[PDB]
């Protein structure tokens, strides 16, 4: 029978900075800076530069050299990641509980205090090619990035990874610049998770009172549409078709993100059939073997995109993404029942409430939401406001989907893909 | 300016192979005694006392 | 229900100083390993999965 | 496919002490090496005498 | 401020029970609103023979697609349906069957398990078509490199025994393999003292162990007379198995030396000095800075591309070794440095890096078994292993006992002058001669 379960704390000071942790009483810690700094604030001058700056956590630090953050940390076990999103930088440090201090002024080094010396930004250069070649081995990842390009003329438009032509050319300065102008207090959220508010408390007053950068969401993410098309003759067709959607925390996000359970997103049971995925049931009707299909659901913060990503043999993309579109077309129809979206509000409920159930997940989902919203929202209100959707909602959104403009992305052997117009 | 190699660690990796460079040394004694015959040293070795007296 | 990434979709990527550089949001592929012959490399001009710093005794 | 391979039967090459599966080798693992390497040390010996 | 170690012992006892079956019901209650729950069951390929090899993988296949009281897609559309994940595995020791599930649906998940593995309908016309799904995943299988290699070197190693074989047989076992051969193995196999209820989450332990009583009473309401249920010794052998292929981009490498088995303290320290060497990958943040000497100067020369340290463990053996991917002109290098950090563990271990090994084991652990379904695969396996639980706090006390002695030693006796078992596939020809791996496992010097 384990104790008494602390309650999150939540702190907002007045330069913007919001502080959230849980005493877990746990025999590690997992600390998190979250920063509103990801690619969308790159802009045609400096694509990239938040690529190396991921790649760069351990170069020295006023504070700390490159050598000390390496074995100062790894000599007590710990560790420490930098995770990117669109919007999002989060630099994550985990430890034992007796070593949060060390590991803390490492990530307040990092963080507030990188030299980028010249030279260690020279010799980390190649590492951007080396990681974007690793990634870029899923065809989704290529895929996903030219769907944001097609589907935005800025900020959410750019990619995770530093364009090739940028490759050896981002420059100390523009790291400098990037992290004055993005990692300042009103733009940060810092989270913990086995330390005490106090203790994060007085960390972020004492060091994390920074500002001088920009505020807004400098951008606005303009939906413009398109699509992009990469022939390559890999084996299967990938494709990923999609309209504008919901920003997140309007309710209508959570009318899409039911949408998406009700067409289906993942796999429940190991080489099942999928019966309750209304979009691979429709797909598997006509069409005759190796493909997947799912619905697609990416929602930031003045923007969102929803709809399905196929695999296919060449041949049938067309055969699959066609049939695919008119399932989600015989929804917006009306034709969906309440069963359906009482068993889809299931397995987002149950899949959201399995996404925190570790120490990182939780960490992630507290400092996200710190980021977007500037609050907590605990498990049970967050699955009142998926109860709240109506059946009425979830066929609005696939409507929105089926009348509005498109962008595609796809790679493979095209011969067979149809265009947007031809869908 | 020797003093890069004095501090704890030094110490442990001096203490591992004080046996091995001891039985390295027996090795050796063993070996110059025995390739020069060493009157001295062996005439007190029970056998091997292939020198009578 | 924010964290983007988690919401499933939306691409994410991981660097790290011990553990291993990640790309891990959401697309399918899972049931394609079903219907088979998803191929793949094992370790092409790679890296490696499942990673590590976990363990036991 | 590739677990069609096996490891060809070695039972007429192999020292009497290993042979049997069923038995660790680890057991007769000082012996087998004992035997060998008690014949370099002669070798040795012999040479350097 | 809760001391590291007094967090140790915050973490709840995992209740174990019996009921007259001999079936183990196990859980840990933690008080989220989900929950994992399974059954782990030993049976694996080293239990099959050359005949029926590949049958337990089989029967995984077969496992989720049919019962009697929910024949065909009928499973799938009640967990789907409750927004739980139902997933299984096999290795050459264990099996286990799990749901992911919202905690107040463990009453249908635990029903869910037991028609699972004890009605399963194996209905003629699916075993035929997973004949070739499974086919088809073996042609799948052939493409991983590091999958074929660990194959082999297991084929090597044991090279006369059960745990030679891999877990989904040879391609012809899964041609001849008839229903029969299934139920048998089945009915061989799945027996209610060799498996295992395990949970953790926001459950309660009676009603799981109600739950057992309910769903799980009568598995060994019979139980067998002259049987022959008993796994005999594997055999370790000092050998190479070289799969040369100029045409892969990239070597894979694997050596291992005879591990003691799942049993065996020594395996606390040997995690330790595993540690210690640590993994690598060509992604990590700072290369040249790295602790490990091998992580640090792979990275600095470009030896390798990724290269990881291991203990696999099994019954009363075990493969403890590293295995490695990397550039045909590297494959000298490589090997060069891997052993020399073994022999200088052997023999030169200093302290501090043993406390960083430490340190790297204690946050693995704990790093490890966060979230239901970790922890629920160790209750589920540990008492499979160990008998028993194993508590964070006698694992550090474990931990805190190894010192650079205990490190010497320990690695002196797997390690030093020992005979490796290796295994390698690619563009191999710059492999070192088995002769000269061997010479690399003792110190002229010492």
């Amino acid at each position: 029978v384990p104790p008494h379960p602390q309650d999150l704390e939540f702190t907002r000071l007045p330069n913007g900075l919001v502080i959230a942790s849980l005493e877990n009483y746990a025999p590690a810690s997992r600390i998190g800076l979250f920063i509103k700094a990801g690619s969308r604030y790159e802009n045609s001058n400096n694509l990239g530069t938040s690529h190396l700056l991921r790649l760069a956590s351990s170069l020295t630090t006023k504070g700390a050299s490159s050598f000390k953050i390496t074995r100062g940390i790894e000599a007590v076990g710990g560790k420490l990641s930098v995770t990117s999103t669109r919007e999002n930088m989060a630099y994550t440090v985990e430890c034992l509980r007796d070593d949060v201090d060390i590991l803390m002024e490492f990530l307040l080094n990092v963080t507030t205090a990188p030299e980028f010396r010249r030279w260690e930004v020279a010799a980390l250069q190649p590492q951007l090619r080396i990681d974007k070649a690793v990634a870029l081995q899923n065809p989704q990842a290529h895929v996903i990035e030219n769907l944001h390009a097609a589907a935005y003329r800025n900020a959410l438009a750019n990619s995770l990874y530093c364009p090739d032509y940028r490759i050896g050319k981002v420059t100390p300065v523009e790291l400098h610049d990037y992290v004055q102008n993005h990692f300042t207090s009103a733009r940060m959220a810092l989270i913990g998770l086995g330390v005490s508010h106090p203790v994060l408390k007085q960390v972020a007053e004492q060091f994390l009172n920074i500002r001088g950068g920009l505020g807004l969401s400098g951008a606005k993410a303009k939906y413009h549409g398109g699509e992009i098309r990469e022939q390559n003759g890999d084996s299967l067709v990938h494709a990923a078709l999609v309209a504008e959607s919901a920003a997140i925390g309007s309710a209508e996000a959570n009318a899409f993100s039911v949408l998406q359970h009700v067409l289906g997103a993942g796999p429940h049971v190991k080489r099942g059939s999928n019966a309750t995925s209304s979009l691979y049931q429709a797909v598997a009707k006509g069409v005759h073997q190796p493909f997947d299909v799912s619905a697609f659901n990416a929602s930031y913060s003045d923007s969102g995109l929803f709809g399905f990503y196929t695999i296919s043999q060449a041949a049938s993309a067309g055969d699959v993404i066609k049939a695919a579109y008119n399932q989600v077309k015989t929804i917006a129809q009306g034709n969906l029942s309440n069963p359906d979206v009482q068993a889809a509000k299931n397995k987002l409920k149950a899949g959201y409430l399995m996404s925190v159930e570790s120490s990182e997940g939780f960490l992630d989902e507290v400092g996200s939401q710190a980021l977007a919203a500037g609050s907590y929202t605990p498990p049970s209100t967050v699955l009142q406001q998926i109860d709240a959707v109506a059946d009425a909602d979830v066929i609005n959104a696939a409507k929105k989907f089926v009348s509005g403009r498109k962008s595609m992305a796809a790679s493979g052997n095209l011969g067979h893909t149809p265009f947007i117009d031809e869908l | 300016m020797l003093t890069r190699f004095l501090g704890p660690r030094y110490r442990q990796l001096a203490r591992n192979w004080v046996p091995t460079a001891q039985l390295w040394g027996a090795v050796g004694a063993v070996g110059l005694v025995w390739a020069t015959d060493w009157r001295l040293i062996l005439d007190w070795v029970p056998y091997i006392n292939g020198k009578f007296k | 229900m924010l964290s983007v990434a988690a919401r499933s979709g939306p691409f994410a990527p991981v660097l790290s100083a011990t553990s291993r550089g990640v790309a891990g949001a959401l697309r399918p592929l899972v049931q394609a390993a079903v219907p088979a012959t998803s191929e793949s490399p094992v370790l092409d001009l790679k890296r490696s999965v499942l990673c590590r710093e976990s363990l036991r005794g | 496919s590739h677990t069609d391979i096996k490891v060809p039967d070695f039972s007429d090459y192999r020292r009497p002490e290993v042979l049997d599966s069923t038995k660790s080798s680890k057991e007769s693992s000082e012996a087998r090496k004992g035997f060998s390497y008690l014949v370099t040390a002669t070798t040795t010996v012999g040479v350097a005498y | 401020t809760a001391t590291y170690a007094q967090a140790l012992q915050s973490v709840p006892e995992t209740q174990v029970s019996q009921l007259d079956n001999g079936l183990r019901v196990a859980s840990e209650q933690s008080s989220q609103p989900t929950c994992t729950v399974g059954v782990w069951i030993d049976a694996g390929s080293r239990y099959e023979s050359e005949k029926n090899n590949g049958a337990g993988y089989f029967v995984e296949h077969l496992a989720f697609k049919g019962t009697k009281n929910r024949p065909g897609n009928a499973l799938e559309k009640e967990v789907e349906s409750m927004g739980a994940h139902l997933n299984a595995y096999s290795t050459r020791e264990h099996t286990a069957y799990y749901i992911k599930a919202l905690s107040k649906d463990l009453p249908k998940a635990v029903e869910l398990l037991a028609d699972i593995v004890q009605n399963c309908s194996l209905e003629d016309s699916q075993i035929e078509k997973e004949r070739d799904v499974i086919l088809q995943e073996l042609q799948e299988n052939d493409t991983s490199m590091r999958d074929v290699v660990f194959n082999y070197l297991h084929a090597t190693a044991f090279q006369g025994t059960p745990l030679a074989q891999s877990v989904e047989g040879p391609s012809e076992n899964v041609r001849k393999l008839s229903r029969a051969d299934l139920t048998e193995y089945l009915s061989r196999h799945y027996k209610a003292p060799r498996m295992v209820l395990a949970a953790a989450g926001g459950l309660e332990h009676r009603q799981l162990l109600d739950l057992a009583q309910k769903h799980f009473s009568g598995l060994s309401g019979t139980y067998d007379e002259d049987a022959v249920p008993t796994l005999s010794p594997c055999r370790f052998t000092g050998s190479q198995i070289c799969h040369r292929e100029d045409g892969l981009p990239l070597a894979h490498v694997a050596i291992a030396v005879e591990g003691p088995g799942w049993a065996h303290p020594d395996n606390v320290a040997l995690q330790v000095a595993n540690a210690i060497i640590g993994h690598y990958d060509c992604t990590y943040g700072g290369g040249a800075h790295l602790s490990s000497p091998l992580a640090s100067i792979a990275a600095t020369n470009k030896l390798c591309q990724s290269f990881q340290t291991f203990n696999i463990c099994y019954a009363d053996t075990g493969l403890l070794g590293a295995h490695f991917v990397c550039d045909h002109m590297s494959i000298d290098d490589m090997m060069f440095v891997l052993q020399g950090q073994w022999m200088r563990l052997c023999t030169s271990a200093t302290e501090s890096e043993v406390l960083r090994g430490k340190n790297l084991l204690r946050n693995a652990l704990v790093s490890h078994l966060d979230g239901t379904t970790p922890v629920c695969e160790d209750i589920g396996r540990s008492l499979l292993t160990y008998g028993r639980r194993i508590p964070l706090a006698e694992w550090e006390s474990r931990i805190a006992e190894v010192d650079a002695r205990v490190v010497r030693e320990v690695c002196s006796k797997y390690f030093y002058d020992q005979c490796p078992a290796v295994a390698g596939f690619g563009p191999i020809e710059q492999l070192p001669d088995y002769n000269r791996i061997r010479s690399g496992m003792f110190w002229l010097r010492f």
